[PDB]
């Protein structure tokens, strides 16, 4: 609950911040897909590292470690 | 500054976490969920910049999914 | 199998090493210089594959330097 | 001594192995440049790691470590 909560205006504005003014309508589902894959990998690694450390709360340093991979 | 609303983002993060964990009790520091969102948005921004280099390489001004897929492929 | 001759490659590697080291005495195992060449050639091959995706994206069949530069830029 | 020892036929054949049959004449210096940068980084890291280990001979495992970065 839920990838569809990443809205069309959010996506246009992210593309805009990256210097892209015009996008295909197909970009909405493309961005959703890319984002889900990125989070699946980072979250997996962040939580794995929290578990290796025998902790129950994922911290900013756990996320930073995950990102570094 | 962040473009995605924090609540939709946190619901998506938690959902992905639970699918990985299959119910092991974890929780997130607010500063953790923020770090994650900040890095996610920066990732999307820089991917948009890379993919737009390919749009221009194809002689276009409109980003197509092939531009984003090629950028992803070349990234890794 | 390796496309670059081993002696030219080893002279280039040693030259780059000495420029970094500025004369600190190091030497290379034969298996080290081989590992390095194998990885260097595989790197060039895969970069050629990535860059050729961009050639086709530009509607061409001849690899141009812009194709290789874009691939490098997008890599990191 | 010496980047020019990476020959034109070597370069064509590397491009060919990567599925590229036709290259611009400009590709020769482009490949030389890319190769030099790659080796500068890998060699730097491999030797740094040999030094950290207080050793004088760069091994295949030193190179493998460098590549992993």
């Amino acid at each position: 609950d839920n990838i569809q909560g990443i809205t069309k205006p959010a996506i246009r504005r992210l593309a805009r911040r990256g210097g892209v003014k015009r996008i295909s309508g197909l970009i909405y589902e493309e961005t959703r897909g890319v984002l889900k894959v990125f989070l699946e990998n980072v979250i997996r690694d962040a939580v794995t590292y929290t578990e290796h450390a025998k902790r129950k709360t994922v911290t900013a340093m756990d996320v930073v470690y995950a990102l570094k991979r | 500054m962040l473009l995605i609303r924090k609540l939709p983002f946190s619901r998506l993060a938690r959902e992905i976490c639970v699918k990985f964990t299959r119910g092991v009790d974890f929780n997130w520091q607010a500063q953790a969920l923020l770090a994650l969102q900040e890095a996610a948005e920066a990732f999307l921004v820089h991917l948009f910049e890379d993919a737009y280099l390919l749009t221009l390489h194809a002689g276009r001004v409109t980003l197509f999914p092939k531009d984003v897929q090629l950028a992803r492929r070349i990234r890794g």
